[PDB]
RNA sequence: AAGAAAUUCACGGCGGGCUUGAUGUCCGCGUCUACCUG
């Protein structure tokens, strides 16, 4: 729904955290490229608060990816 | 009158051990005992998607980016050593007896039937052909299971041993057997005498098998894998964890009975194709398959659900019995 | 009738090895035996500021303190030896047999469609031209693959063994040979005749490679990088990890399959520009492209999925049968 | 008071960086006594 770019070249699990917009909010549902089966989401503000606390996260390069990855995994929101 | 069990469940006679890979070169063949076991290495890689997409409802934005990035993951692949052409699986396999005397008797009176048939298949159908088929197709080295994949000359020493000495010693050569029909070899014929003093319950036996896949060099393996079941998430790197024995590469025992409980050509479909595992369900796991189905009668489970009550199965009792002795 | 398989995975047949680079001075070319591996070395480096910056939502006095600063790092570079001009490059590639005999068969009258390919492109399209694209795309020696940039010489050495002796002794000189376009070589029809006695199972064949880069002096590589997925926390140091075999240089046989799955320019776009890396979906990792997208009808997974009902691909087989044979 | 269970098929990590700069470690000091390589 809506769909728009990746989160800088997943994978490493042939998992992804694949951001793609709602109209007022914006999910990052953490999912795989293939079947489809996602693990939780997290619904936030718009796409200047993704990068910032995606830059926010620990590690270098691609530990951004998975530290965010397993931060998303375990949500709060549903 | 003379129903079944509520809970019968038998040991697993003809037991195996784990294998311990270590690799060796050929003509210093004879002296493995320094051999040098071979650490699950950790490669770490990248690739494209070569899995495919379901194709109800989506939208085309998706694809482009899957397949063009690089997953990359960690994979921690067993490889070998750099200059060692052989290679090693250790596994004493030793045989139990009492190969329908029971683990749990939830009615006493069809374990008195089930020694019966162990007594009927036992003293009438002579166990020659029976190991033969427990030997003849697991010296042709399906013990050794995707590694036998392109050998030179996959060579199984199945050492014999009472204690430390060790006097049954026969040597072997499995890439000059087949893995479909088991063809008559006198050693084989030993071996399956040696099994036969075994499940008929005469010796201890325990065979120290030592496999020499005399393949190459430093090329890949089959080693047994692991699992990512809630560990791929604090790790969340490895996808293929090799599992290992105190410093070296297992297969484990679960892979390495359909070593050799692949017995029977007896199933429904087959005649000279598919040897499959001799299993409840005679199942295999890689094709997704139901050889010997519900609506067919070769199942183990009535096996003893005719023979207990009507005594008559006719020479496929082999694959209702070593369905039994595993 | 006759859908397509639910699980279907095949072996990937010829295999590949691992590289362990070590370095030489020619006229000791012959002589490389005792040759030394190369130890992946520290060094250690302070960063500058050459990456574009965001043009969303900034303020210009970031860059002040940003660009000034040394944001610095370790990197493990793998460098060669003082008094050495060679490289090396030791790699046992085997050829599996079995094209298409498959590893999982989730449909047995699949598996026989499949085995009827394998038959028809093996009969018909004989593996001539095959495993020309499988040696003179290999030969020429996309195996060296960053360190191929600017040799003086790079000299590949397949020597092939039967055993610990070795009669295929075949010598080359892959800067003579493009990376574009197949050139009609007589030994790479010798090497080709060879694998046409591998893939189409006839003899046991490992080719060891022994391929020098005749560069210079103490330059810098090309080996394989290893990660840095929760591993630039507890050391948080490292930042290319180039990956070790016991005491070497890898080269992961990751890379190594793309210097030989380097095959087809039977893609959608190029003429004879770009020879990808015959894959799943034809993606190259570099580029971040998708030639033969799905909405194209040049992917591997169309190719059985059109071939297996209709039986016309027409010579663009070779890019859906060498999809399978890794 | 558990007994059986092929977790496997394959997989480009690379791409490029000035660590640097500057320095009092010193000051005293009983190893110790004897003893058949047969």
């Amino acid at each position: 729904m809506k769909f728009i770019k990746y989160l800088s070249t997943a994978h490493l699990n042939y998992m992804n955290i694949a951001v793609y917009e709602n109209g007022s909010k914006i999910k990052a549902r953490v999912e795989n490229v293939v079947n489809g089966k996602s693990v939780g989401a997290r619904d936030f503000d718009s796409t200047e608060q993704l990068e910032s606390w995606f830059y926010g996260l620990p590690g270098s390069g691609l530990g951004r990816i998975e530290n965010a990855m397993n931060e998303i995994s375990r949500r709060e929101n549903p | 009158e003379r129903k079944l069990d509520p809970s019968d469940a038998l040991m697993s006679a003809g037991a195996w051990a784990q294998r311990d890979a270590s690799q060796e070169w050929p003509a210093v063949t004879v002296r493995e005992k320094s051999v040098r076991g071979t650490i699950s290495n950790r490669l770490k890689t990248k690739d494209r998607d070569p899995a495919k997409l379901d194709a109800s409802i989506q939208s085309p934005n998706l694809q482009t980016v899957d397949v063009a990035n690089l997953p990359s993951d960690a994979d921690t692949l067993k490889v070998r050593f750099t200059l060692r052409v052989l290679g090693g699986a250790g596994t004493p396999s030793a045989c139990n007896d009492a190969a329908y005397r029971d683990k749990l008797l939830q009615t006493v009176a069809t374990y008195v039937n089930d020694q019966g048939f162990a007594e009927l298949a036992r003293r009438y159908a002579h166990n020659l052909a029976n190991a033969r088929f427990l030997w003849r197709n697991r010296v042709g080295a399906e013990a050794v299971e995707v590694r036998i994949n392109h050998i030179r000359q996959g060579e199984v020493a199945r050492a014999w041993r009472f204690d430390a000495l060790a006097i049954g010693l026969r040597d072997f050569k499995a890439d000059a057997e087949l893995d479909a029909l088991a063809e008559l070899i006198a050693s084989g014929l030993s071996g399956s005498g040696h099994v036969l003093l075994e499940v008929v319950a005469f010796a201890r036996i325990g065979d120290g098998q030592e496999v020499f896949p005399s393949q190459e060099l430093i090329l890949d393996k089959g080693d047994k894998k692991g699992q990512k079941s809630k560990t791929l998430y604090s790790v969340r790197d490895a996808a293929a964890i090799h599992s290992q024995k105190i410093g070296n590469a297992l297969r484990t025992i679960d892979t390495w009975y359909p070593d050799e409980d692949g017995l029977g050509p007896i199933a429904v479909e087959p005649y000279g194709s598919v040897t499959s595992q001799g299993k409840a369900y005679r199942q295999p796991k890689q094709k997704l398959d139901f050889y010997t189905l519900l609506d067919n009668w070769v199942l183990r489970d009535e096996a003893p659900a005719v023979e207990q009550q009507h005594y008559v199965i006719a020479n496929l009792i082999r694959g209702g019995v070593f369905g039994e002795a595993e």
